[PDB]
């Protein structure tokens, strides 16, 4: 989302992200972590930052 | 030549190894529509079903007869148990055909699918019926787009898209029954 | 230098193709359905690249036509 005051939806995906950003992790893949919305930007640096472009 | 044997059921059990146990799985596509392309049937004799589409519709997903789609070849037109196409379509007018009534919708351009259980998947953007075009100022931009012919092949590209899209479309509001 | 159709040689994608016989017909509609198509066509983001992990540049879109007929 882009305003805030969902109550832990921009943070369900955020987890449902690495749950499927290590399942489909097998060989050493490349990963570009893309979000869109305003709130995805604050979540993902925080727990995948190097592959998000 | 298959060596990853993907799908929804198999990323179920395999996602259970990685992530933590708190979480349910995540739900895909498949989960939400119950027309398949390979299930067999579908038909039952005269009309097949029509799932004609639109990103901001769903113009008909009833059953038709005969459907008359513009192919990037030329019209065509698929019956119950046509053959399996992916047919990328012109800007012209797609006909849905149920018997004695008749609705023309004249499309944009996007493809059109008859999957092998004899569904057709009608796939195109813009799908405006004849009822609400105007004749008038199609050709007040026609004649423009017959004019500005740059040697910038981007514009190039979306000049001959806008000529071929107003000579189909003033084509298709001469003929009318 | 591409291999396709004439959109494709053209450096354009099919999407922006698309659109574009999407836009040009949204201009021809009677206007009870032109203006409610203008909803449908406007184009209203902004995006940004992360090459570091925190700062990027920027990229505003504020059109309300549709997508851009000229090369992105």
């Amino acid at each position: 989302s882009d305003k805030g005051l969902c109550g832990g939806l921009n943070s369900n995906i955020t987890k449902y992200t690495r749950a499927t950003l290590a399942t489909t992790e097998s060989e050493g893949k490349d990963v570009v972590v893309v979000s869109i919305g305003d709130k995805g930007r604050s979540q993902l640096t925080r727990i995948e930052s190097q592959r998000y472009q | 030549e298959a060596a990853a044997p993907a799908g929804p059921k198999e990323f179920t059990e395999v996602w259970n190894k990685k992530a933590p146990s708190t979480l349910i799985v995540p739900e895909f596509p498949s989960n939400y529509t119950a027309v398949k392309a390979v299930g067999e049937g579908q038909v039952h004799g005269d009309a097949f079903p029509v799932n004609f589409y639109t990103p901001h519709s769903i113009l008909s997903q009833a059953q038709k007869d005969t459907v008359v789609l513009p192919g990037v070849d030329g019209y065509f037109g698929v019956k119950a148990s046509h053959v399996p196409t992916i047919a990328q379509l012109k800007p012209g007018v797609v006909e849905l055909h149920s018997g004695a009534e008749s609705e023309k919708f004249f499309v944009s351009g996007g493809f059109a699918f008859v999957h092998p259980n004899g569904v057709t998947d009608i796939c195109v953007l813009e799908a405006a019926t004849l009822d609400q075009v105007d004749p008038a100022a199609v050709k007040s931009a026609l004649a423009a787009a017959s004019a500005a012919q740059p040697t910038d092949e981007f514009e190039q590209a979306a000049n001959r898209a806008a000529i071929e899209l107003y000579s189909a479309l003033e084509s298709a509001v001469e003929a009318k029954a | 230098a591409p291999s396709g159709p004439f959109y494709r040689v053209a450096g354009m994608s099919y999407l922006r193709y698309s659109n574009i016989c999407a836009d040009l017909l949204r201009n021809v509609l009677k206007e009870p359905f032109k203006a409610k198509a203008q909803a449908r066509q406007a184009i209203h983001f902004r995006q940004a690249p992360y090459v570091d992990g925190k700062a990027g540049a920027s990229k505003v879109y504020e059109l309300e036509n549709g997508i851009p007929k000229t090369a992105n």
